[PDB]
């Protein structure tokens, strides 16, 4: 913003330059995609396997 | 009751891992992810087995004792007051040598108790 409202340009919404954000979204799906895949995956199998008492 | 003791533990053998892994779960800790997947091996300057076979110990173990022996021994106005010289010749009375098996009558203890209850 301080590169974009320079001059002539006022302080209004006017800026979608979204790359930055979204590659920062992006490098944060990057790592917690195994993290979820896991999760998701314990999920899955405690409900259709059902939940081991004192196995562990 | 319900507050009792135990008198025989809980038996091994019948949860995860154990027969049939648990009939194959597909439920996995964070803790059995894979990690340290390589075992390192002893090198030849560490002590690889090929190097302890022709060793003699005995001989090693004897030059080891005997420089720590010797390292052991190389290292080795009002004179109008009413009373004089209480501390003639204690000269500090080695407490701090003596190694006490109890831990009510220790060096460690009392010390312990001098200093933090005032
Ligand atoms: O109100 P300020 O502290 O001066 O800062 C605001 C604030 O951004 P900050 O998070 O940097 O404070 C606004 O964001 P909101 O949290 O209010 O949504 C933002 O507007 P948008 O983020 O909605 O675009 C706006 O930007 P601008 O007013 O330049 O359009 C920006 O103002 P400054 O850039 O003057 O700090």
């Amino acid at each position: 913003y301080y590169r974009f409202n320079t001059g002539p340009v006022g302080k209004g919404p006017g800026c979608g330059f979204w790359a930055a954000g979204w590659r920062v979204w992006l490098f944060f799906m990057r790592g917690i995609t195994p993290l979820l895949e896991r999760w998701l995956g314990n999920l899955l199998a405690r409900q259709f396997e059902g939940r081991h008492s004192k196995g562990v | 009751t319900a507050a009792r003791p135990t008198f025989e533990p809980a038996r091994g053998g019948r949860g995860k891992g154990e027969g049939d892994l648990s009939q194959l779960s597909k439920q996995y800790s964070s803790r059995d992810l894979p990690s340290h997947t390589k075992i390192k091996y002893r090198q030849t300057t560490q002590d690889a087995p090929e190097e302890v076979r022709n060793r003699d110990f005995r001989r090693e173990l004897e030059e080891r004792e005997r420089a720590a022996a010797r390292e052991k021994n190389r290292d080795r106005w009002d004179d109008d007051v009413v009373f004089k010289n209480c501390a003639k010749g204690v000269d500090d009375q080695k407490k701090d040598k003596r190694f006490v098996n109890d831990t009510l009558r220790s060096e460690f203890h009392k010390k312990f108790m001098e200093k933090y209850i005032k």
